[PDB]
Formats: C-alpha cells, structure tokens, sequence
RNA sequence: CUGGGCUACACACGUGCUACAAUGGAUGGUACAAAGGGUCGCGAAGCCGCGAGGUGGAGCCAAUCCCAUAAAACCAUUCUCAGUUCGGAUUGUAGGCUGCAACUCGCCUACAUGAAGCCGGAAUCGCUAGUAAUCGUGGAUCAGCAUGCCACGGUGAAUACGU
C-alpha cells in the first residue's frame, strides 16, 4: 500500500512477530511472506524469509525499517559469469 | 583545565582510597599519548601523505612527522627510507584537552559506540583505541590512539579511566 | 560569488543554476521572494539585493550538504544488505529495468567481446 | 614554534541539556558568548553529548532522525 | 494439462483479481474477443459458416 | 497450494523511439478534423492540491449526455552559435493510482542530479501524389501497464533522361 492508507503487513507474520516477545527473540520465525513491510516492532527478531529454494535468515536492525521483509534475500543466484 | 581539576580534586583521592597507596605520587597518572595513522597503503601515492599531514595537524594543532620505512620488504614493494605513516605526541596540557574534545564531541558522534571490552589491555596499563574513520573528528582510514599511564597493571588503569568517565 | 564564480555574462535566472541544488524552477521562486527581476545580467547587479539573495540561500540546501547527503544515503543501503544497494556496489541499474541489452550508463561504456 | 597550525581553546555546550564543556580545538566556531568574562570563547554547535548519551549514563530509545521516526510521523 | 485448467477457470478463485477469460470451443487463453467470448480462431472459422449474426468480410 | 522464473548479463544481431539544435529551445495569447468507445459502464459542474490526482454527482442504453484541450501551423517577448536556456539517460528524496499484494517486477507526478551525442565507415532500406516527410486522435487486448499493433485525420513536396 504505497497510497495514504497503508501499510501492508500480512496477518500471518504480524501475529507471530508480536508473540515472539516472550522468547526474548531467541527463536526464529519462518514465514514465506516476502511482501510485508518491516515494522518498527520487528527490530531485534529474526525472520526466515523464503527465496525459491530455501529459507535465508535475516536479523532485523534499526536501519532496515521501512523496507519489505524480502528485500534482503536475492532470488536468482549468479556468480562471476 | 576542567579535566585536570576533576582529576586532582576527586579522582586522585578516589584512587588512593580504592588502593590505599602509601604516598600521594604512587597513584597512576596519564603520562603520554601517541597518534599513529598507518598509511602503509601509500606505496606510491604522494598527495595521500600530505593530506594526512594537514588532517592530523588540524586534529592536533602541531605538524606531524611522517616516518620513513623501517626496512625494505618486497611483498609490499616497500623500499628503504620511504616515509610511511605519521605520529603526533601530545604531552603536558594537550593530554586532557584532546581527550575531552574526543569524549564529549568526537566519541558521542560514534554511530554504534558500545565501547571495547576490558580485555584490550597490554597487561601493564597502556591502552590503544582503534578508531575507524577520520570523520568522527569534530574538525572533519583506520588508525590507533594509544594512552601512556603510570599504572603498574591493567585493572588500576581501567578504574582510573572509568573515573575519567569512559569505558 | 555565491559559492562558485557563477558566470558574469548570463542573466541571473540562468546564472544561479550553476549552483548544485538550483535549477530553472527553484531559482525562479528565489528571485520572486527576494524581489530581484529575472532579466538582469549579473555584471550589473545592485549588490544590495545580492546580499539579500545569499541571505535566502542560507535557508536552502546547497552544494555543501547535498553532495554529502546523496552520498550518505547511497552508502547506507550498500551496507545493510539490500538488493537495491547490491546493484549499486557492482555497478548495475538500481531500479528494476532489464540488462540483456541497453544498460551502459550504469554498466560503463560497452567493453569489447569476450 | 611557527610550524604549529593555529589553535584555540574554546567553549562547548550540549544543545540538549546545556552541559557546558570547556575545551580546545583549531576551529573558529563563528560564535561569541560572554560566558566567564575574560574567556569569552566561541560556542560550537554539537549533537547530544556523552553527558546525555543513552549508552553512557541513561539508556533510552531515542530516534537519531529518519529511520524509525519518519514512519511514526506519517503513518500516525 | 488442459482439461484440468478449463475446470479451474469456471471455479471462482480466492481473490477476484485472479479471474480471467478463455474461449469455450477451445481452452485457448490468448486472444479472446470480449463481445463474443470466442477466441481468434473460432471466430474466424465460424463466421464463415454464417452463424455469428451480422458479421461479414469487410472490404471497407 | 504457497514462494520463485519466464524480466539473469562478459558480450553479438534485428525491428523501433528520443536526440545532437536558431526552419530552434523557453514563456504568453490564440484558429481549425475525422474516425471511434460508453449500463455490474462513460462519469460533467463547483471546490482543493504546483502536480500526478481527491471530492462531487449533473446528463446518457446515446445524430440528445460523456471521453474531449487536437498538436503542428499563427502572433507577441526573450536566448545568441555555446556540449549551452540543446539533449535527455543515470541517480537521491517525497508522493498518486489500481489491486489480498508493486522487493525481485508496474505506470505516473514534483524537486534535485544532469551522462553519451556536435549528422554517423564498410555496406544496406522505403517510397511515384494527397504518396514520402512531419503532428496529433481513437480502439482492441485490459483491475493497472505499449516507443508494438490495428484505424483516423491536420500540413504536404523533389525526381522519373533511360534499360
Ligand atoms: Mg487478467
Ligand atoms: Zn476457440
């Protein structure tokens, strides 16, 4: 939702990120929602974003906020041509 | 003058009561500071050396003395007498002043300043700070900031530097 | 004069544009607010509103910070680990356009065959 | 003498809590404040000092502009 | 994998955007004309016979 | 069924679009076409935002209402042969619209940046009159997305000895 009435955080990931306050961020969250904007509450938690082949763990920082939780797991793997 | 005032007014008796020294001058005290830049990447460049010269002069207030290469080593195409790296020493009244400008203006500007562990001591007391950029300086690559103290060991240095307020 | 020896011959509307951060449009609002007319050549300014012109530019961003601000943001995403900055680092189109042909300005001039 | 570049002890204050710190540098600071008549050095604009830094004395979540604060000011 | 598809298209998809169109005499998904709901190569071989009322070859 | 790819990039080829400027760029005023599309659609007036747009609901199953300002051309002022007031790619920020959703992977707006390029070697293409050249408009496909495609009109030539 790039309009004035956003943003889009999927109902699946948002609920799981909230309840991860008990585990002291020790546990990981594995969700395939490559389309949820990283809310400020996500900071400190880890998400196991999907990438077509296998999950790739990302550690949400302070500066990652504002971007979509899939902007850090490249989906096509190219090396040295 | 403020740092010397705080040190002699309160820090000296604090250390004395912490360790129950015999006389007054057995208390560890800051002795010297050495500022090294280590521009060994200047294998053939010249303006890099000069630029570091005015950079360190502005940071300090004195002209740095670039150091000739200690020996000629082929792995870095280094030849004898090649001026590599710079050194500046602040002694006397500059010692607290540079420290203050660092800790109240320069150090707080560090983005993720979580300090260095107590493990980074030589075992005698002299502490080296490895700063990562020149933009942290209030006026404007990697380098090191050492501190020379009259401390006989490391823990006393740790307590006195914490008395100065920094980790 | 205002930060760089902006051309003497050119009219002020054009001349301001040589500042990094002033184009055809922002320059127009500056000269409207200050009061200077648009068609003055710079060699014959009043030198009194010239003090007023630089008074306005004090408020607006100029070549000093805009040069660093753009670089201080391209150097942020290149460190976090974004795809957008990953393209920056290896010299490829940032925005999502194609690269089978016709990507040379980012990629650099066309190297010979390989 | 002569070689040493220009230097001047000056006056610093924290812009957040007026934590005045008397120090020195080579910068003009383009100021003149009559604090402590006879040593009316130029003040220098600075960020929040270690006198109020979060990691230093009082830990607190403070947004250093942009990042987490730009959202809170448009989505709310 | 065709007769499975022609079934899917007649089943309402989860979100209304997925809905799409196909010819009926064929399953061809490309080049369907909305007024007749027929593909581009049923509308041809059928308007010859004279069963699409009102349609004829257009000289000009 | 979710997620990814068909949209990758050392490079080679084909079809096109915008250019290198004064017969031009920028600003202001201003006259003239046709063919088309519209009922789970077309959506005016007024008001707001510089803008993309928002709100609003008039009229219409249409020779009745709507899309819908035609742009070139024309008349004024200005710039003065310059890598520029040409050119617009690349890039940063802040936004608008559709849709459960715009990171891979959309179109558009404003401010900023402002690259190559100064008529293009070998060789190659189209065109015989409302034709070439040049400027806009409509439609299918379609929630949204064309520099392609299919149609429409506005201004409008030079040359054709001869096989
Ligand atoms: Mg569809
Ligand atoms: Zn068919």
């Amino acid at each position: 939702r790039s309009l004035k009435k956003g943003p889009f955080v999927d109902d699946h990931l948002m609920k799981k990120v909230e309840a991860a306050a008990e585990s002291e961020k020790k546990q990981v969250i594995k969700t395939w929602s490559r389309r949820s904007t990283i809310f400020p509450t996500f900071v400190g938690q880890t998400i196991a974003v999907y990438d077509g082949r296998k999950h790739v763990p990302v550690y949400v920082q302070e500066d990652m906020v504002g971007h979509k939780l899939g902007e850090f797991a490249p989906t096509r793997t190219y090396r040295g041509h | 003058n403020r740092l010397k005032d705080q040190y002699l007014k309160e820090i000296v008796p604090a250390l004395m009561s912490k360790f129950n020294y015999d006389s007054v001058m057995e208390v560890p005290k800051i002795d010297k500071i050495v500022i090294n830049t280590g521009v060994g990447d200047a294998t053939a460049n010249a303006k890099v050396l000069d630029s570091a010269v005015e950079e360190l002069a502005l940071i300090t207030g004195q002209k740095p003395v670039i150091t000739k290469a200690k020996n000629s080593i082929a792995g870095f195409r280094l030849r004898e007498g090649m001026p590599i790296g710079a050194k500046v020493t602040l002694r006397g009244e500059r010692m607290y002043d540079f420290l203050d400008k660092l800790v109240t203006v320069s150090l707080p500007r560090v983005r993720d300043f979580r300090g260095v562990s107590k493990k980074a001591f030589d075992g005698r007391g002299n502490y080296t700070l490895g700063v990562r950029e020149q933009l942290i300086f209030p006026e404007i690559r990697g380098m090191d900031v050492v501190i020379v103290t009259t401390a006989k060991s490391d823990e006393e240095s740790h307590e006195l530097l914490t008395q100065l307020g920094m980790p | 004069i205002a930060g760089v020896d902006v051309p003497r011959e050119k009219r002020i509307v054009i001349s301001l544009t040589y500042i990094y951060g002033i184009g055809k449009q922002t320059a127009k609002e500056v000269l409207a607010e200050a009061g200077v007319s648009e068609d003055t050549r710079t060699r014959d300014l009043t030198e009194e509103e010239l003090g007023k012109i630089r008074e306005i530019l004090d408020r607006i961003k100029v070549e000093g910070d805009l040069r660093r601000e753009v670089n201080l943001n391209i150097k942020r995403l290149i460190e976090i680990g974004s795809y957008r900055g990953m393209r920056h680092r290896r010299g490829l189109p940032v925005r999502g356009q194609n690269t089978k042909n016709n990507a040379r300005t980012r990629k650099g001039p066309s190297k010979t065959v390989a | 003498t002569g070689i040493h570049p220009e230097y001047r002890p000056v006056v610093f204050v924290d812009t957040s809590t007026d934590f005045k710190f008397l120090s020195g540098s080579t910068k003009s600071s383009s100021e003149t404040i009559k604090w402590e008549d006879g040593n009316e050095y130029p003040l220098l604009r600075v960020e929040i000092s270690s006198d109020s830094h979060p990691f230093y004395t009082g830990k607190q979540k403070h947004a250093t502009a942009d990042g987490r604060v730009d959202r809170f000011n448009k989505k709310y | 994998a065709k007769k499975s598809m022609i079934a899917k298209q007649k089943r309402t998809p989860k979100y209304a955007v997925q809905a799409y169109t196909r010819c009926e005499r064929c399953g061809r998904p490309h080049s369907v004309i909305r007024k007749f709901k027929l593909c581009r190569i049923c509308f041809r071989e059928l308007a010859y016979k004279g069963q699409i009322p009102g349609v004829k070859k257009a000289s000009w």
